[PDB]
RNA sequence: GUGAACAGCCUCUAGUUGAUAGAAUAAUGUAGAUAAGGGAAGUCGG
RNA sequence: AGGGAAUCUGAACGAGAUUCCCACUGUCCCUAUCUA
RNA sequence: GCAGUCAAGCGUUCAUAGCGACAUUGCUCGGCUCUUCCUAUCAUACCGAAGCAGAAUUCGGUAAGCGUUGGAUUGUUCACCCACUAAUAGGGAACGUGAGCUGGGUUUAGACCGUCGUGAGACAGGUUAGUUUUACCCUACUGAUGAAUGUUACCGCAAUAGUAAUUGAACUUAGUACGAGAGGAACAGUUCAUUCGGAUAAUUGGUUUUUGCGGCUGUCUGAUCAGGCAUUGCCGCGAAGCUACCAUCCGCUGGAUUAUGGCUGAACGCCUCUAAGUCAGAAUCCAUGCUAGAACGCGGUGAUUUCUUUGCUCCACACAAUAUAGAUGGAUACGAAUAAGGCGUCCUUGUGGCGUCGCUGAACCAUAGCAGGCUAGCAACGGUGCACUUGGCGGAAAGGCCUUGGGUGCUUGCUGGCGAAUUGCAAUGUCAUUUUGCGUGGGGAUAAAUCAUUUGUAUACGACUUAGAUGUACAACGGGGUAUUGUAAGCAGUAGAGUAGCCUUGUUGUUACGAUCUGCUGAGAUUAAGCCUUUGUUGUCUGAUUUGU
């Protein structure tokens, strides 16, 4: 959602060219973030091993405001508001060392060609 | 307008490179063929023209000089190229070993905040007998047809505030690439002065990037200025010193004063080295940085082989008005003032 | 008029080329080479200021 | 109140400071100026 | 205590119209700069 | 054009079935402005013909590189005037250029229906139609950022695309050539200018919310001074900046050709500029030069993060993964000529004699071992693999080529002895080479970039150029210069019109008011914000992120 935005030099971080300060929004999601974090708190878990896994953000029930106007129109405003919802999760170092068997099908002369490898090599 | 000059688009930098060199002769002595210095000033001589022919011969003639600040040129390297079927191919660079604080900051675009760790590796490459650098000047000397030198400008002599100098190239017209090589090789650390490229009565080529005026409005609109302009043609006047004094003296004006102004040129410093005063007006604004090549071929008419006799230099006040040359005539026209007694 | 690639004026500006024409940058060239000569000298005059 | 003056300009009594803000300030556009020399040569037509 | 002179139109006219003479100006030659 | 005169032939034979070319003879809606293109070219460049003495000119050829002006013009302009200029050439961009636009014409101009009407027209009857224009679409064109290919920085190369200079005359050459005279050239040498382009602001002119300084008018602090203020009240000057053929500077030299003029010379026992060859020759072409740089073209060079809980790179073997515009014996290197060559040999060392070869790579080199095992030998100093190693050579993408040796396995040159099976009659039967990640056990190396602040050679925003971790550092003030304005505030005076006032009735008598003149006073103010310089004083130096071959 970035037509005509003013493209700027504090981009650079993220490789894109336009960014914003959208102050309102950032207010609401770290609003959000404090929550969460404190819900880990209450939880129990760790504060540095602590990482935004999922977040996301749909849309919610337009608000509907009218004003009077040329030729006495109703051009109909709309609010969109929105549904934020993120879980933070405890970072994991080294997740598994185990996996599924991989039972190995082979037929006849494959069955043959490795007996006969075992024969010759070591 | 001129379709020749398009795209008429903002130049890759401040410093344009010199597009084309001088031929070669290959029985002349080593020579340098560019130089660079920094362009800022502007100024009016006047001169007797013994240019027969002329509605002037054995007058006098009035006209504006461009004085382009050029501090000794310093020698930090060698380019050799050899010859392709693709063009030109830069096999191998070699440098000083011990070069200025100035490079190893043109090095960098944030200086304060580095180790300046540049060339800390190819010095101590260097910290033996020589064995890989006299092997890469070997490497140069067998093949490589032309041989480009090295060079930077003298910033800090230069009353700008930007203490980072210009690193350039400049072929050599001195023939047997041996003695362009070996002539490099004589030459790392070393400076190099001015009038070791140029004299008076010599026709050269200054390049610049030409004033920027910004966005403007086939007859197109859009960017206007800021363009790498080549402009030939432009006669030395007076190639200058530093530690001499009266730089501003002629042969018939005789006293003891620098071609600087009353307080200085306009937006930049006096002038504490080496210049050049070249006629008319060379492209680009003051402060900036100006390439002169030398003439790219044999131009010799007589406004090129006539001997100027400089007769006055005006060092009157630019910034305002001029009433007078030194501050020693502004308080002998005036008398004596207030606050000296 | 004769313009600036007529071949006849670049036969002509030949003939002046081979003349005092070339003869006055050639020596030039030399007083140039010369002082640039002169100018190794003097550096190293001020290398033996430092060696002393 | 100054002023020849219902010209304006300034105020006493009283009442407001409401109209989204902030950051820049290049060209263009609208409007208003000033300009060497010449003085409608512009344009169908000062 | 902006002119002036003729003419066409209903001798001065009327912000009638046209032409000429004199003065004036960026309308132009040829644009340039500043402010809102 | 009509008719006739010839008249190559053909008419189904063929001139008397007829057609018939070139000639010939009979009289007779317009206009303003720009971009690009065409040549059928007016000028500029070079040529050919011409009673072409010279100058000037007429016709013709190549030629589109570059040029193609300024005023009065409206009974229907589908006319033209009067100069300048080298010359003011003709056309296209199918309704180019009326959705880049105006200057003058229909008559209350489309179509249908009706009413009243002799040959002849009206009725302000009646019904109707007159939608592509705006697109905060699309994309050309200008300019500007930009992820990606380890990062990051500097220096470069140049594929490609564009390209530009123009015309006039002035001095010698000259009052010579040539000319009865009147007149009157040209090359080589040099000097300016016109148009066009690229620039630049030394000076000149212009310009001013530095509103810089000063002056005037009004208006408020109860009066001076300071200014508050005036829709920037008005006036003069004016720095910086921006700027004008209203200022100044600068704008190139080699090959290939066209018309044409030639050389040798066939066709054709002469000749012939052309057929094979060949020299010259235009403002032509292509280069040089001039401008951008491919953001998926390339090169060289500099740095590459050290406790990130050894992060990152490089060698060895080790396991997983990931793919392959597609290994499965070997890409096996003279050059040139073709109406000629290669090789071998020999000599008078040459464009030499003699011999031999091709008529296909159908070659040549490699090629036999459990997909190649294990062993016994014999013959010869060979062939080959592997890794150590002496150099020389290779720059066009060199990244490879030969060589010096020591070790080391193997050799199918020849001869013996073991082992293979059951993959069940085939099933690619996996043996190649990239890009990696996690583990190992050894070497090696000790960063920058972005943001934020500043700078102003840059600037719509981006981007660009700068500056800054203890320094000839930077910032703020401060001083010195240079400029702009024109004599600041305050105080004093004998300079003082004119007057009030003591009476000594004044011949600079006097005390006070008293425009202005004068002095301290080229003073005062302002002077970098995009001027210069900095031994003064005071302070700042460290915040976040991002990046790995």
């Amino acid at each position: 959602f970035n037509s005509s935005i003013g493209r700027t030099a504090q981009g650079k971080e993220f490789g894109v060219t336009k960014a914003r300060w959208p102050a309102k929004s950032v207010k609401f999601v770290q609003g959000l973030l404090q929550n969460a974090a404190a819900n880990a708190e209450a939880k129990g878990l760790d504060a540095t091993k602590l990482y935004v896994s999922h977040i996301q953000v749909n849309q919610a029930p337009k608000q509907r405001r009218r004003t009077y106007r040329a030729h006495g129109r109703i051009n109909k405003y709309e609010s969109s508001p929105s549904h934020i919802e993120l879980v933070v999760t405890e970072k994991e170092e080294a997740v598994a060392k185990a996996a599924e068997k991989k039972v190995v099908r082979l037929t006849s002369r494959q069955r043959g060609r490795i007996a006969a490898q075992k024969r010759i090599a070591a | 307008g001129h379709l020749g000059f398009l795209p008429r688009k903002r130049a890759a930098s401040i410093r344009a490179r010199v597009k084309a060199f001088p031929k070669d002769d290959r029985s002349k002595p080593v020579a340098l063929t560019s130089f660079l210095g920094y362009k800022a000033g502007m100024t009016t001589i006047v001169r007797d023209l013994d240019r027969p022919g002329s509605k002037f011969h054995k007058r006098e003639v009035v006209e504006a000089v461009t004085v382009v600040d050029t501090p000794p040129v310093v020698v930090v390297g060698v380019v050799g190229y050899v010859e392709t079927p693709r063009g030109l191919r830069s096999l191998t660079t070699v440098w000083a070993e011990h070069l200025s604080d100035e490079v190893k900051r043109r090095f960098y675009k944030n200086w304060y905040k580095s180790k300046k760790k540049a060339f800390t590796k190819y010095s101590a490459k260097y910290a033996q007998d020589g064995a890989g650098i006299e092997r890469e000047l070997a490497r140069i000397k067998k093949y490589a047809s032309v041989v480009r030198v090295l060079v930077h400008t003298q910033i800090r002599k230069t009353p700008l505030a930007q203490k980072k100098a210009h690193l350039a190239e400049i072929q050599l017209n001195g023939g047997s690439i041996s003695e362009k090589v070996d002539w490099a090789r004589e030459h790392f650390e070393k400076t190099v002065a001015v009038d070791s490229v140029f004299e008076q009565n010599e026709m050269i080529d200054a390049i610049a990037v030409t004033k920027g005026h910004g966005f403007e409005g086939v007859a197109r609109a859009g960017q206007r200025g800021y363009h790498s302009r080549t402009s030939i043609n432009h006669k030395i006047y007076r190639v200058g010193k530093g530690d001499d004094e009266a730089n501003g003296a002629t042969s018939f004006d005789r006293t003891k004063k620098t071609i600087t102004p009353m307080g200085g040129f306009v937006h930049y410093g006096e002038i504490k080295n080496d210049f050049i005063m070249v006629k008319g007006c060379i492209p680009g604004n003051r402060k900036r940085i100006v390439t002169l090549r030398k003439s790219l071929y044999t131009n010799t008419s007589r406004k090129a082989l006539e001997e100027v006799s400089l007769k006055w230099i005006d060092t009157a006040s630019k910034f305002g008005k001029g009433r007078f040359q030194t501050p020693a005539e502004k308080h002998a026209f005036m008398g004596t003032l207030k606050k000296d007694l | 008029a004769k313009s600036l690639r007529a071949s006849s004026h670049l036969n002509a500006k030949s003939v002046k080329r081979r003349g005092v024409f070339q003869k006055a940058v050639d020596a030039r060239e030399q007083r140039i080479s010369d002082k640039l000569k002169e100018d190794l000298l003097k550096q190293k005059l001020e290398d033996l200021k430092k060696k002393e």
